[PDB]
């Protein structure tokens, strides 16, 4: 249509949610997302603890050295990621995600399981009670924070990936309005660090948080290590 | 007695329409979760746009 819908979320719905293989088998993975992000649309393979690693971009093109075997196809709401001759290093779980409009989306993500220079380092683990605030780093190296935005992402445990906010060029923030504003992204460019600072921390809130970087203009990249920060009542 | 003229200012003559001669230009609009995305605009708006 000649319109978008503005101010509706872009929601990417991951089928089947499991899939189970053996040694050298084709592997074909689904995404319905719940309006027209076109072409743009990106793959994910991420190992449980260890942020995302970059695999398909503008749905069928592969980044630097990502094997033969992945591969893209798709457009408008539905794409599909496919592995031609899957083998044991590929068992990961994996993401559907969408770099056209931002709030940036991911999906559920989804599990495959057995059949039977740049450079982000974040701060040290650590956790506290419910009803405070925490402040998170992100030490930078190998690149101009002037010349790339930083964004953050997080994890809960055996969830879903929550995009929670990035900091543009220029000095501009933008939030995941859906969590109400408790996320503040700041940065240094004297100590080259960008910081993440949440408030109002709940039960709900215990998670891997993560520091990524996007390319000259396509999708996510260059991530942390991640920071644990736990929260129990 | 020739005591030359006020020539101190600049005195300039312009088009009828102010601005002169034009290109086309078609609109775009950006792709937000990108830094630098951009998308044709060809809703309510002419391709035809001087």
């Amino acid at each position: 249509d000649y319109k978008d819908d503005d101010d509706k979320d872009i929601v990417m719905t991951q089928s089947p949610s499991s899939l189970s293989a053996s040694v050298g088998d084709r592997v074909t993975i689904t995404c319905k997302a719940s309006q027209s992000v076109t072409n743009d649309a990106a793959w994910y393979q991420k190992k449980p603890g260890k942020a995302p690693k970059l695999l398909i971009y503008q749905a069928s093109t592969r980044y630097t050295g990502v094997p033969s075997r992945f591969s893209g196809s798709g457009y408008g709401t539905d794409f599909t990621l496919t592995i031609s001759s899957l083998q044991p290093e590929d068992f990961a779980t994996y993401f559907c995600h969408q770099d056209y409009s931002s709030p940036l989306t991911f999906g559920q993500g989804t599990k495959v399981e057995i059949k039977r220079q740049v450079q982000l380092v974040q701060s040290g683990a650590e956790d506290k009670k419910p009803g405070a605030s925490v402040k998170v780093s992100c030490k930078v190296s190998g690149f101009s924070l002037g010349r790339y935005g930083v964004h953050w992402v997080r994890q809960a445990p055996g969830q879903g990936l929550e995009w929670m906010g990035v900091i543009w060029r220029g000095g501009t923030t933008d939030y995941n309005a859906k969590f109400q504003g408790r996320v503040t992204i700041t940065k240094d460019d004297s100590k080259s660090t960008v910081y993440m600072e949440l408030s109002s921390l709940r039960s709900e809130d215990t998670a891997v948080y993560y520091c990524a970087r996007q390319g000259s203009n396509f999708p996510l990249a260059y991530w942390g290590q991640g920071t644990l920060v736990t929260v129990s009542s | 007695e020739n005591h030359g003229t006020e020539d101190e200012l600049p005195n300039y003559c312009f088009p009828l329409g102010g601005v002169g001669n034009n290109s086309t230009y078609t609109k775009v609009k950006p792709k937000t979760g990108q830094e630098n995305g951009w998308e044709k605009d060809a809703t309510e708006f002419s391709d035809k746009n001087e």
